RNA sequence: CCAUGUGGACCCGCCCCUUGGGGUGUGUCCAAAGGGCUUUGCCCGCUUCCGGAUGGGCCCGCGUCCCAUCAGCUAGUUGGUGGGGUAAUGGCCCACCAAGGCGACGACGGGUAGCCGGUCUGAGAGGAUGGCCGGCCACAGGGGCACUGAGACACGGGCCCCACUCCUACGGGAGGCAGCAGUUAGGAAUCUUCCGCAAUGGGCGCAAGCCUGACGGAGCGACGCCGCUUGGAGGAAGAAGCCCUUCGGGGUGUAAACUCCUGAACCCGGGACGAAACCCCCGACGAGGGGACUGACGGUACCGGGGUAAUAGCGCCGGCCAACUCCGUGCCAGCAGCCGCGGUAAUACGGAGGGCGCGAGCGUUACCCGGAUUCACUGGGCGUAAAGGGCGUGUAGGCGGCCUGGGGCGUCCCAUGUGAAAGACCACGGCUCAACCGUGGGGGAGCGUGGGAUACGCUCAGGCUAGACGGUGGGAGAGGGUGGUGGAAUUCCCGGAGUAGCGGUGAAAUGCGCAGAUACCGGGAGGAACGCCGAUGGCGAAGGCAGCCACCUGGUCCACCCGUGACGCUGAGGCGCGAAAGCGUGGGGAGCAAACCGGAUUAGAUACCCGGGUAGUCCACGCCCUAAACGAUGCGCGCUAGGUCUCUGGGUCUCCUGGGGGCCGAAGCUAAC
RNA sequence: CCGCGGUGAAUACGUUCCCGGGCCUUGUACACACCGCCCGUCACGCCAUGGGAGCGGGCUCUACCCGAAGUCGCCGGGAGCCUACGGGCAGGCGCCGAGGGUAGGGCCCGUGACUGGGGCGAAGUCGUAACAAGGUAGCUGUACCGGAAGGUGCGGCUGGAUCACCUC
């Protein structure tokens, strides 16, 4: 365009799209799970997928990933939403943490943790060196 | 009708040494007699005299090549290898003496035109002046 | 209240200035308080007036987001005069008069937002942001208002209304933490209801001193940054264990063990800078000198002695991205930032070993910049990938050939004022380093004033003709509109002649024929299109336009150089034109033909095929305006090899020069075509 | 079955068609490659959205009346207080004024009967529109009929193949 053309009726600065409806800003959320169904995946993959609804804070009932080997969320509980999409999983597009109220950190696991809350275990359970 | 006389001009050279002709014709004019002048002094250009065709004034300019080269398209490498133009009309670029260009890592210059005649990058910068960035040419 | 007046205030006359600056004349008006002591001395205070100082009001240029699916706003609103009001200008307020003011160089409206010094990012240009510190604004429950004062329209003042909680013998009253500290609600989330007035600062006082969650500090939070530790040397071809190991061995690994050296924590004793004056004495109440009290932080930092080896984690190891085997699991359980990994050999799931990374931290999530030349000013695009507006006319605007001279607005240069501090860069210095802080130094865009230049752009004047337009004379054309005539063919009617079938199809059937069709001859009515020429052609802005004839009319090309003299190109908005179809009123309706009626094919056909048939196709005026409205390629202009065919004008005419249409191709271009 | 040998024919114009194949060329929306692709449909689920009788809440303009505080303006009178009588105070009335009420029009926040189609998601359904002359060349504006796919009409386009139609 002519730079008299960019003159009058400038260029137009690109607007973003947050793609984390959780209202003013906000790292994380406090939902009340509703209904923990189990989605099936997409195109390639399969299985089933822990998932749950969510009425959060802000006031948006958002569906929300169960990551991990197994859990217990259910009808009531008060959970922590972070934010994440899952590929395989049209519609959420945020994640349950664990170990963070009603929702708990799965049992076992060794490497994630601070993914996945989960205390670490105690190994022979003695002093910070031991065993 | 031209719209921008210089530009023309600059042009009108830059397709001739493409095609390796050995001087082109240009309307005549104090300043691009002028602007003529640096290309001249500098190498770019063997030069120009005033000429006359048809009855109208015009500037013919003698081309300035290289040696023809060896292995295949042995045409002769370019002494103006690039000229292009700077301060358009209907967009004028002046620039102050700190904002002169450096143009080329001084391989070109680029012919100011401040309020003390018509003079390069060196020049201009030498005298202490700054004024419409005409040209850039390498 | 009176007196007093250096003086000052006002009116009015005059002078010097120049919008209520300064000086002056007679008139008028206006001051005031005392208190205290080492009391004939001085401290404090007080009155008026001129100056300094500081602070501030007001006004103006310039600069300040998003949405034109916000386009028109405005009546005190625009100006004027008189007046009110204020410290002062002013619609700031009122009365009258005039009717204007603002707007696409975005008014009005909606949304969003305290603005800046600075911060983050970035090569830069730019983007994002403005919490802490500093300057400015605004608010203090919502809203209104004024009183007092130099200053307020007054956060911890006041008045009324609203809501709200609270006391109420219900008649009526009381409050406001957006001050420090705390409470509760909200929330992913944000601290001590601390100590000190020793210091710096503010208030009142001759002073002593009072006040001061301002401030100086301490507490809590790895919230961030910077420094510190978990030890240092030695220590076997190499423990144990765990892992791997086509089983010889490799690995963790000098890692540990063990030895020696040092010795954070912790204990003892010592413990300060930040503090010097205000006061008192000498001096003179100066200057100066002498004296004395004075800590929160702290018994803390820091120094001296003794002194024990005395926290590590977290993310990853398929590719980007540095790190690999085995065991489990089997498209499951699960990983996932993108690509993806898992359905019985998984370097991509889970554990183990190992390894890389970083280390009191590491991951994660969210948001800002970067990568993103993915809004491109620096730095992009539109033939086919997203992107040329269907065409034209023309408004605002943007842009503008050649020569000379005035201005010198832009533009450039020199000086100077401004550009506070903090931050930033640099040098030096202090806290054992740094972080952090102190001192000095440099630069800065922009803006104001003064001076200078004048190439280029702006303006002005003068002049030219290379653009453009006109003139003279010539040419081609399906360019358009109006009127009128022409032949072929088709269907329908009349007459002649003539039969038994015609038509149709891949085959058929419906359909038409003995009220004699088709096929042939003659004549008549009607509508629509217009053969061959005709083309690989022409003309038009596009849509689009072809029988011929005349008339009215547009554009265009060439030759001549004759006339004007830059008069130019583009063109947001506006306006007009715009295939077919469709719509409205009226006419016409031969052929054709949506819908629809039958026939046939089909597994079924509301379809391809077949026979009819309405709107429609046609004309008039009015409406619609779309399109593969395509060259899918805006307009104009200048420049850069040719060849070949072709239309049209000039030409010393099968050769050169102009305009238009195609082909092939130089350079160049393109992701390729 | 593997092999031996005895006797010993017929026919072949011709490549068009049928099965398989080689080369060259064109089109391709295909490339575990037509035993291909893609579109649309009906069915089960999920996310969001448009409309939307009717109601609730806050905000704004307009017309007319009601109007607190307070400042300004008038009075302030043989009936209020002070007065050296010049005048001051109280009080009174008024313009303005927060806000309020009446009727009407637009804005957004919110709830919502009734309705539309959307996107996506495993395995299925029926049709075969498009893709190669895709078996009626395709697309396109428009009109009509069809649940829809799409069918046909009228004009345009080539982004159409095939030595009818002749750039590779
Ligand atoms: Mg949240
Ligand atoms: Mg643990
Ligand atoms: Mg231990
Ligand atoms: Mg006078
Ligand atoms: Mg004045
Ligand atoms: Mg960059
Ligand atoms: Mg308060
Ligand atoms: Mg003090
Ligand atoms: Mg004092
Ligand atoms: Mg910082
Ligand atoms: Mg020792
Ligand atoms: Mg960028
Ligand atoms: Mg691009
Ligand atoms: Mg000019
Ligand atoms: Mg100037
Ligand atoms: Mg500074
Ligand atoms: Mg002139
Ligand atoms: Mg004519
Ligand atoms: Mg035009
Ligand atoms: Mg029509
Ligand atoms: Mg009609
Ligand atoms: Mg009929
Ligand atoms: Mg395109
Ligand atoms: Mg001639
Ligand atoms: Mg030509
Ligand atoms: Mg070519
Ligand atoms: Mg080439
Ligand atoms: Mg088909
Ligand atoms: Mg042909």
């Amino acid at each position: 365009p002519t730079i008299n053309q960019l003159v009058r009726k400038g260029r137009e600065k690109v607007r973003k799209k947050s793609k984390v409806p959780a209202l003013k800003g906000a790292p994380f959320r406090r939902g009340v799970c509703t209904v923990v169904r189990t989605v099936t995946p997409k195109k390639p993959n399969s299985a089933l997928r822990k998932v749950a609804k969510v009425r959060l804070t802000s006031g948006y009932e958002v569906t929300a990933y169960i990551p991990g080997e197994g859990h217990n969320l259910q009808e009531h509980s008060v959970v922590l939403i972070r934010g994440g999409r899952v590929k395989d999983l049209p519609g959420v597009r945020y994640h349950i943490v664990r170990g963070v109220y009603d929702a708990a950190g799965v049992k076992d696991r060794k490497k994630s943790r601070s993914k996945y809350g989960t205390k670490k275990p105690k190994e022979a359970a003695k002093t910070a060196a031991k065993k | 009708m031209l719209t921008d006389p210089i530009a023309d001009m600059l042009t009108r050279i830059r397709n001739a040494t493409r095609v390796y002709k050995e001087s082109t014709e240009v309307p005549a004019s104090r300043f691009k007699e002028e602007i003529l002048k640096i290309l001249a002094r500098e190498g770019f250009i063997k030069g120009y005299e005033r000429v006359e065709v048809d009855g109208k004034p015009y500037l013919r300019i003698h081309l300035k090549y290289g040696p023809r080269r060896q292995g295949p398209d042995p045409r002769p490498e370019q002494v103006i290898k690039h000229i292009r133009r700077i301060s358009r009309p209907g967009r004028r670029v002046y620039v102050g003496v700190k904002e002169i260009p450096r143009v080329r890592r001084g391989l070109g210059i680029a012919i100011l035109s401040t309020p003390k005649g018509v003079l390069t990058d060196r020049e201009a910068r030498k005298l202490g002046v700054g004024g419409e960035l005409i040209c850039e040419v390498w």
